[PDB]
């Protein structure tokens, strides 16, 4: 069939039966407030395939998924809209999945899906494939993402890059999003993914046959899709063309430019000779005084009107390209008899869309007698009063405030065209809030001289002589740290502001001294003159210097951090560190110095066989005030010295320091050292200017190398000779190279078991090269020896055999 | 609109029998 | 019903509890 | 000669030569960044009033090279509470300083001196009182140090007792207990009580190096006679001397003054001068008049630094502008620098001051005299302050303007009602006219009337609070979006909403049920405090310009709970005499209540069994080396705008749907008022464990705190470990001798070993006898001695050191 105007299903699931036959609807489809929610799955409707207006579902408590109701809904043309939207599913308390798996093309509107408690599978389907301008969609308030978890069967399903993601795309747990490959391009495609005729839209029952098209992307007539409907066929409701047999019999019509409409448009009027003649004004009527405009649904009510005898208030919060559509509906207005106002229209970038507005007669005015009013347009960059087009206000005041991105001169430029200066005070057209972020007209100041040092900058600029020297009041200098040249005046006001006054002497050009700047750093600087913007409005010329880049000279740095060292192998020592705390310039390298520190001559003076002392034993939490004070104090402490190390300390540039320099890495290894001998490691830290200014001071450490195991052991065999009084002398060689030192020797001996033990001092060996064991008992004996070095006891010597004669 | 009756003023029952059972 | 100001979801719930069944309409026939 | 103000001596020794002639240095002494270009000695220097400092004086091995005679550092002014600093002395191997006897004030800090040994070989408790505040870090690890000084006395260093010494050639000389607290000379002769450091002669006030109280004409005096006045806190001078000294050159340079007998460069806080370039401070009836003035007719303030010049002014005879474009925590510092300015003779003007949300920083302005009234006679003038919310007009302050009306413009967030109240209080009740102080653009975006939330219930704990408030229904229930709660620590009741933001935030959200009064838990507090709390309600005001309000509870003051006190700090103890101990400690870190008293507990710890078994006549050791802040910007608009774009569709659905028809016991005692308690009746040489509890007024119920502990050892009993009786000797075969002698009855802890010194003509031979060996045999046998007469002694090594040698033992060995 072809359903009559609209179909509103409500009260109970029974009445839904009205859709039982219908295949295309020339109107909206409302399914609302089926509170009983009982019958549920008792109804099906495969006939519906095309809806020529929006589709709305509201609080149908008993339904699970639209796939049960409308399996074959293929195109929602959206020739009208429901508040910018062609499909709305709101407060569906029990809806789990959308469905509509055959839906393939939405023509005009966006989609709103909101407050659906348990609707998953949202954003899991690539909407850019079904409609353009995905930015105008609005999905919020639904079931939180992490709770359910979208899936397709086997998740084994069709894929693409969903936004920046890459995943399956799921209408519902049982059905993937039926999509055919890109090979068809702009064309439609049938089951098995074969491309059909370029006039089929959505599905298509046969490949490349005009009649098989389910719907027509341009027009439908006599069961055949056609890019333009045949001659003598009048476009009706924007999807089918008819003849006078039809338009003449719809309940109250006219014809014009092939369109069948309810009335003739502007510039054409009824001619009584025949009803068809829309022979070459149009007035909207008012019921409210204030005809607020917020959406294309409300703006479309004005389509075709020449004279609007009401009040306009514009509050367009959002919309990427709504301005394009408002032109077609409102662009034909030429007279607004009442006041005009704007409010939070954060979407408007230009009032150009109001193409043919001329007059604002001000028959009614806001409180305070304003006839044109603009306030808090956070993005209104442009008014429409270019000199090419006229705007005449016949009475009333103006007012402007909080227009951050509207340049104030533009308001004054418009102020001139209407010729309405003699009605406003400062507050109405103040410069202190209206337009303080948009540039344009400006003299140019010329920096005459620049002077720089390591911590200060001095600049001067030419004498700005405005057309009236009294206009200038002062000069303001802006500057901030700017390592890179991608900087603009409007980067946040980070910009430091300084005030400077023109010196009373008129022979000296002004200038400034800036102090407290970081050395070796890039600073941006520009100049804006301050003038009294009044009496001659835009003729107060204003001045702005160009952005100038300055870098102040340089000085010196700091040292190596986390200097650490250890020993992994004999004659080798591993050293690590980090970059210094404040390079104050490009680091280049490190310097490593090392030195032997003597084996303790302080220590081979001690007789360790003699007395030795007894061993004594064996979501960031807050911060309390007092704390703050404490970690302040330590700060002042550590700052009190640094200004000492400075005074630009300037390192121009028993055993001497061996030296080397680091190439690329904050770690180094020094090898081929004397084993177990103590050393010093000293490291400087250098910058690219340390080659001339000198390299930072040192953080140093000591190291004792790994000993050569057994090197402290006796390097030869033990020798024994008899001595009087049944005494025995044992002569052995001293270890040529000790592990730091030879401290002691220990001898264990005995007659049958080596019970005897004694301590032999180093000095005793020095005097005699050995020791005399005296007053031994008669009998045979055996004996071993353990020199003790600084790295621990050596290994015991080979057995020494000697005897004492009883006779 | 219904809100102007109820979201700005009060809506007693007498203002709501019109479309009840 | 409540003698306070009705709005939004509360409005819808109160309206249902007042009317109930078979009483509440939007008429395409008009 | 008495050197003058602080000497600094950097960049060379040859400037160090300045120290040659003066024996007293007034003020600090800095020695910085020297590098050897040599022997220098300055035996004149004895007293450094104020502090000493050394830093990277390279090549210097010990301070004993320079100042052998430095005896006192009176520390009258300190370097951040340190009376001595030695920092990064890269080549310093010992402090030396061996004549330093007393550091009157301050602590000591010795850090990063990479080769500084001899750190813990000094009884610091004998040179300074507050040993707890010392700070020694990063120096050479004393564990790898030698600390081998001759071998002199020793003292009980907390748990340990060992020798004390400054350097390898000297010991830390101290006086004996016979003189008690008096000073002493080198030969232990008690000095004059008013004397400090060493003495040239005993009990003579004219022979001292430094006088503890005061100095006058070479005579140490406790308090110098009337006609003399205290100077620099160690010496006295006449009246005319102070009049002839001129302070450092400055605009305020003047002669000295006399107050309480003290001579000072300027009058003290609470007192000021008489005008005769006098020499007499006086009482200051109340606050004291400064009268600052400037060069400009008007002092412009562009930032805190420019206001710093007013730091310390009270009466500014000039105009003021404030042009504070930006900068953090500015008001807090303007309070210090300028808040005390109390009379402005000119006008006061603020413009472009986008950093000020409140003028509270002018705490005590009680008059603007308006001698420079502007056009239309304006004397107070604020223009284009895009963030100003509260003038200094709390219920608790008054003001007065002598002349000149007021002007306010382009202040977006200022209640016009607040400025009405302000002009009522200031006496300028009806001077102004409609146009002067407009009602169009002032406060146009202030939520200037607000409903009140009510705290239904409160719940307190130690470390947590649980609080709830009633459900706020605005006229249209979608307008409320969320709740926000503030809290801070506040030990007093003089707090307000506009105190910097100092205030913390939480972000409680509207309840998810519909029969549950909201509530928050504040976790992470600490006991016994008094936190402040108030609630506000984030709400959606769009076209509610006169439809919805905000909500604000009262600042409500509550105090968490009471814990058991916490540990006592820095428990340190020494023993002045045998059978007594002295204990000092610091209050516990967290009182958790008003401290009532402390509890001290001691038990005799057992002497280790480890020491009995081992034969140390045979052993050794070794030497070696080798919840979030979501505020962000989501909350500003990204959740406000996105809930006023779902309240304006919903009012398009309902309006096109609904149509109508036409081992030992424990003791216990209790301290009263001060952290100190002299235990008596203890063992001569017993190691103790001390457990020290803190108990507050609420600990009676909750119990007492955890115990901080330290082990303390008593001074050894002098002479107790010497041999009590004669030695006995007996013959043995093989020309051997057996010696038996009595052990001491009451040894100092234990008797570890005996040393036998013996010989025929001279006692060359020495032997070590273990305690176990004596137990088995009662002595030791000497074997295979040569024939002839012999003499011997024996020495016992107790835990407190060696005892006294015995009466020599005479014995002989016959060949056959
Ligand atoms: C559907 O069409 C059939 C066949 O003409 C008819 O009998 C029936 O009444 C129709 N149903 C509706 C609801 O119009
Ligand atoms: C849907 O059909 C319209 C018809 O003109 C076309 O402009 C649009 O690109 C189509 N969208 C998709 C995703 O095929
Ligand atoms: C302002 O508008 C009102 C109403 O149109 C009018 O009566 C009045 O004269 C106008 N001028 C005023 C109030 O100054
Ligand atoms: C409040 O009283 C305290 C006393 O505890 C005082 O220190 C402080 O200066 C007073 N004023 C403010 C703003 O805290």
């Amino acid at each position: 069939e072809i359903c009559g105007p609209g179909i509103d299903i409500r009260n109970d699931y029974q009445q839904l039966k009205r859709l039982e036959n219908c295949t295309v609807i020339e109107g909206y489809l409302h399914i609302l407030l089926i509170s009983k929610a009982e019958d549920y799955r008792s109804y099906r409707f495969p006939k519906l395939t095309v809806i020529t207006e929006y589709l709305l579902l509201f609080r149908v408590a008993g339904l699970e998924s639209l796939g049960d109701l409308f399996p074959n809904l293929t195109v929602i043309r959206g020739w009208k809209l429901f508040y910018n939207y062609a499909l709305v599913i709101f407060e569906m308390t029990n809806l789990k999945d959308i469905g509509l798996y055959n839906l393939r093309n939405i023509t005009r509107g966006a989609i709103r899906i909101e407050k659906n408690a348990d609707l998953c599978y949202l954003s899991t389907v690539d909407w850019s494939l079904i409609l353009d301008a995905v930015s105008n969609n609005y999905i919020v308030g639904n079931k939180p993402p992490k709770e359910c978890g979208d899936l397709c069967p086997g998740t084994m399903c069709e894929k693409t890059t969903i936004n920046n993601e890459y995943n399956y795309r799921c209408w519902t747990t049982n059905r993937c999003q039926k999509m055919c490959p890109s090979t068809c391009g702009k064309r439609a495609c049938t089951e098995n993914n074969e491309c059909c005729h370029p006039e089929c839209l959505g599905s298509c029952s046969a490949p490349d046959n005009d009649t098989a098209c389910v719907a027509c992307r341009h027009y439908y007539y006599a069961g055949v899709c056609v890019p333009a409907c045949p001659p003598n066929t009048y476009r009706f409701e924007g999807w089918r063309c008819v003849d006078r047999d039809f338009c003449a019999n719809i309940l109250s019509f006219v014809i014009h430019d092939g369109e069948c409409m309810q009335e003739c448009p502007s510039g054409f009027i009824r001619n009584g000779s025949q009803s068809m003649y829309c022979i070459p004004p149009k007035v909207c009527e008012e019921e409210k005084k204030t005809k607020t405009i917020d959406s294309v649904t409300s703006a479309q009510m004005l389509q075709g009107c020449t004279i609007f005898k009401g009040n306009l208030l514009i509050n367009i919060r959002r919309g990427n390209n709504i301005a394009s559509e408002l032109e077609n509906f409102m662009g034909l207005i030429e007279v607004v008899t009442g006041y005009v106002k704007i409010r939070h229209s954060h979407a408007l970038v230009s009032l150009s869309f109001l193409k043919n507005l001329r007059l604002i007669l001000g028959e009614e005015q806001l409180e305070g007698n304003y006839s044109f009013y603009v306030l808090d347009n956070q993005n209104l960059q442009q008014l429409w009063d270019w000199d090419h087009r006229n705007l005449t206000i016949k009475a009333g005041k103006m007012y402007f405030a909080f227009n951050p991105k509207l340049c104030v001169s533009e308001i004054y430029r418009m102020e001139e065209v209407t010729g309405t200066k003699g009605r406003q005070s400062k507050g109405d057209i103040n410069t202190r809030n209206n337009g303080e972020r948009a540039s344009c007209e400006s003299d140019v100041l010329h920096f005459t001289s620049t002077t720089t040092s390591k911590n200060r900058i001095i600049i001067t600029w030419h004498r700005y002589r405005p057309p009236d020297y009294r206009d200038l009041i002062s000069f303001t200098v802006y500057y901030k740290e700017a390592p890179f040249k991608n900087v603009t005046e409007y980067d946040g006001q980070s910009w430091n502001m300084v005030d400077v006054d023109l010196p009373p002497n008129k022979d000296v050009e002004p200038g400034i001294l800036l102090h407290g700047l970081k050395p070796w750093t890039q600073y941006a600087v520009y100049v804006k003159a301050v003038t009294l913007t009044m009496v001659e409005n835009d003729h107060i010329r204003g001045a702005k210097s160009e952005i100038l880049y300055i870098r102040t000279n340089a000085s010196v740095p700091s040292i190596p951090l986390d200097v650490l060292s250890a020993s992994n192998s004999s004659s080798q020592l591993i050293v690590k560190w980090n970059p210094p705390s404040l390079p104050n310039g490009n680091l280049s390298y490190y310097i490593v110095r090392w030195q032997r520190q003597p084996q303790d001559g302080y220590l081979y003076r001690h007789n360790y066989c003699s007395k030795d002392k007894i061993p004594i034993r064996k979501c960031a939490c807050p911060k309390t005030e007092a704390e703050k004070q404490a970690e302040k104090e330590e700060a002042e402490y550590r700052k009190v010295f640094e200004n000492f190390l400075h005074n630009s300390i300037f390192v121009p540039r028993e055993y001497p320091f061996f030296e080397s320099r680091v190439d690329n890495k904050e770690r180094t290894v020094i090898s081929n050292l004397r084993p177990f001998t103590l050393y010093r490691i000293d490291i400087h830290s250098c910058n690219h200017e340390a080659e001339k200014l000198g390299c930072s001071a040192s953080n140093f450490v000591f190291a004792r190398t790994m000993p050569a195991e057994g090197a402290d052991d006796i390097p030869g065999p033990v020798t024994w000779e008899p001595r009087p009084e049944n005494s025995i002398f044992l002569k052995w060689p001293e270890p040529e190279n000790p592990n730091g030192l030879i401290l002691m020797y220990e001898i264990k001996y005995g007659s049958q078991v080596e019970d005897q033990r004694e301590c032999v001092s180093r000095q005793e060996y020095r005097k005699y090269g050995g020791a005399k064991l005296n007053r031994l008992n008669p009998g045979n004996y055996t004996a071993r020896i353990q020199a003790t070095s600084l790295s621990g006891n050596g290994s015991w010597t080979d057995p020494v055999f000697f005897y004492v004669q009883a006779k | 609109g219904i809100v102007e009756q109820c979201c700005t003023s009060i809506c007693s029952l007498y203002q709501l029998e019109n479309y009840c059972n | 019903f409540v003698n306070q100001h009705l709005c939004g979801s509360h409005l819808v719930e109160a309206l249902y509890l007042v009317c109930g069944e078979r009483g509440f309409f939007y008429t395409p026939k008009t």
